[PDB]
């Protein structure tokens, strides 16, 4: 499935 | 940035055989960025049914497409596939060689 | 027997025309199986193989939520990026995010995949031992520290080798025809004459499942890979693969020349002689 | 540093509802997730419910399903537990722990003796 | 799931083998507990093979096939208690924890 987690640049 | 050409192959998903169905697909691939102007031709005709597949990218993040329309070939018909990107001053119209 | 499960982001900004076009695409092995296209009516994830359209309504309310949350974050990556690089802002860039598992035979995790790319170039990966980041260049170097200081790299640890490795299983067993399949290549040999002293051999592979094949057009032993077209493997639009490999044999020398094609589908490598 | 403090559970009759609060303090609340585990009198862990605070994900044990509901206050650093329709088969000791990035709960609370009479 | 032995007698300085048969979990998601009486758990190894920070060398993790087997490589009077594999599926969004192990003292 798709990753849930991320933060940005 | 840096933008790379694509490169188109215009092939069939089967071997034509005159008069029985097959797909026209138009595979570019290995160009950036992903802003690309694909279209199959019959004589010289833009071809109005033509689906393309889904833009993925390669392990050098170059973008690859699939534009297929389904055709019966015969002798008469030339087909080809016109593709337009940043790269290319001019559309390039890739022909169909039935020998590839 | 091992296999992949792969995630391609592509966001593209363009400005004065909207929001950054965002496309998402998963990849079973070499076979597509959800999509997201922002451009599209649907605004949802949507199935592109016959063995996901299975999964619940729960499935597809997740998935479309996780995957626009991805797009607003490559939507506000845009102009982070665009001022660490201090570009204008009134150009089109591109942020390719791929990410992903590989699992093996009977189904345990090998290695797991994070990379990102600006504008064709790399920008940050996952080090393989999915702990460290590997930036590319001096822009990345600040998100290298933001991704260090909040402990990216292992909150997505978590799910390249437990949720990637077993999602990855059920798919591989809901399309157990579909991707658990090899098919041979239909291997043939075409003479092309170009010239009453010289001649083409090709040797085309169609047909085949999975795309990693493998043309050798030999000559007496001695390998050439020289003065030989060996196109792309081209996507034959049915799940099947193509590819051909031609050489440029003189005319009345033909039948020295020998093709070899190596196929995982393949039980041992083919000698396809004209 | 990491510190779980569960209050909120004691004496219910049967078909009743109770609040138990897992006040959280020692980490950012929505970086984690909060598990409740239970411990039957003399039996086994078993796993009862969870929140994830960023995204809102619950899930639950299956024998809890319909039963019991997670709620979260982010703004509190507390997460709940709704237990609605109590049977005598669901006094336990109460334990809420943390879900770690790791796939373990490390750090786990002390218990809330849930009594069903 | 199974958790085998269902309780194991064993002296001061041996070996003790705790073994799992988790048939469908992703080895990442097999942690394994310790619970002494009337105390919370404790993790002891995540990842079916990763020592957790702070718990000792003895303890170890492995995994022989669909068999996720804790170590104590030898055996100290402090690890009497019960131990709890558990393993999480990601389809199902469930953790489930093994039956229990009961270590205690010999003659
Ligand atoms: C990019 C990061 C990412 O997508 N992942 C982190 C979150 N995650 C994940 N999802 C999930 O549903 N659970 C889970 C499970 C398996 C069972 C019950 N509840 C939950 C949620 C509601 C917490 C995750 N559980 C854990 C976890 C396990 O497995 C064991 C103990 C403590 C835990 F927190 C976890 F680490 C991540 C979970 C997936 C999508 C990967």
């Amino acid at each position: 499935v798709v990753g849930a987690c991320g933060v940005g640049k | 940035s840096i933008q790379r050409t694509p490169k188109i192959q215009v092939y069939s998903r089967h071997p034509a055989e005159n008069g029985k169905s097959n797909f026209l697909n138009c595979y570019v691939s290995g160009f950036h960025p992903s802003d690309i102007e694909v279209d199959l031709l019959k004589n010289g005709e833009r071809i109005e049914k033509v689906e393309h597949s889904d833009l993925s990218f390669s392990k050098d993040w170059s973008f690859y497409l699939l534009y297929y329309t389904e055709f019966t070939p015969t002798e008469k018909d030339e087909y080809a596939c016109r593709v337009n990107h940043v790269t290319l001053s001019q559309p390039k119209i890739v022909k169909w060689d039935r020998d590839m | 027997g091992s296999h992949s499960m792969r995630y391609f982001f592509t966001s593209v900004s363009r400005p004065g025309r909207g929001e950054p076009r965002f496309i998402a695409v998963g990849y079973v092995d070499d076979t597509q199986f959800v999509r997201f296209d922002s451009d599209a009516a649907s605004q949802r994830m949507e199935p592109r193989a016959p063995w996901i359209e299975q999964e619940g309504p729960e499935y597809w309310d997740q998935e479309t939520r996780n995957v626009k949350a991805q797009s607003q974050t490559d939507r506000v990556d845009l102009g982070t990026l665009r001022g660490y690089y201090n570009q204008s802002e009134a150009g089109s860039h591109t942020i390719q995010i791929m990410y992903g598992c590989d699992v093996g035979s009977d189904g345990r995790f090998l290695r797991g995949y994070r990379q990102d790319a600006y504008d064709g170039k790399d920008y940050i990966a996952l080090n393989e031992d999915l702990r460290s980041w590997t930036a590319a260049d001096m822009a990345a170097q600040i998100t290298k520290r933001k991704w260090e200081a909040a402990h990216e790299a292992e909150q997505l640890r978590a799910y390249l080798d437990g949720t990637c490795v077993e999602w990855l299983r059920r798919y591989l067993e809901n399309g157990k025809e579909t991707l658990q399949r090899t098919d041979p290549p239909k291997t043939h040999m075409t003479h092309h004459p170009i010239s009453d002293h010289e001649a083409t051999l090709r040797c085309w592979a169609l047909g085949f499942y999975p795309a990693e094949i493998t043309l050798t057009w030999q000559r007496d032993g001695e390998d050439q890979t020289q003065d030989t077209e060996l196109v792309e493997t081209r996507p034959a639009g049915d799940g099947t693969f193509q590819k051909w490999a031609a050489v440029v044999v003189p005319s009345g020398e033909e039948q020295r020349y020998t093709c070899h094609v190596q196929h995982e589908g393949l039980p041992k490598p083919l000698t396809l002689r004209w | 540093e990491v510190q779980l403090v569960e209050s909120g559970g004691g004496l219910v009759q049967p078909g009743g509802s109770l609040r138990l609060s897992c006040a959280a303090s020692g980490f950012t609340f929505s970086d984690y997730s909060i598990h409740w585990v239970r411990q039957a009198p003399g039996k086994g862990l078993e796993w009862v419910a969870s929140i994830s605070s960023s995204s809102g994900s619950t899930s639950y044990a299956d024998s809890v399903k319909g039963r019991f509901t997670i709620s979260a206050d982010t703004s509190k650093n507390t997460a709940y537990l709704q237990m609605n329709s109590l049977r005598a088969e669901d006094t336990a000791v109460y334990y809420c722990a943390r879900g770690g990035w790791i796939a373990a709960m490390d750090y786990w609370g002390q218990g809330t003796l849930v009594t069903v009479f | 799931m199974t958790q085998s032995p269902s309780s194991l007698s064993a002296s001061v300085g041996d070996r003790v083998t705790i073994t799992c048969r988790a048939s469908q979990s992703v080895s990442s998601a097999v942690a394994w507990y310790q619970q002494k009486p009337g105390k919370a758990p404790k993790l002891l190894i995540y990842s079916a093979s990763s020592l957790y920070s702070g718990v000792p060398s003895r303890f170890s993790g492995s995994r022989s096939g669909t068999d996720f087997t804790l170590t104590i490589s030898s055996l100290q009077p402090e690890d009497f208690a019960t131990y709890y594999c558990q393993q999480a599926s990601y389809v199902r969004k469930t953790i489930t924890f093994g039956q229990g192990t009961k270590v205690e003292i010999k003659r």
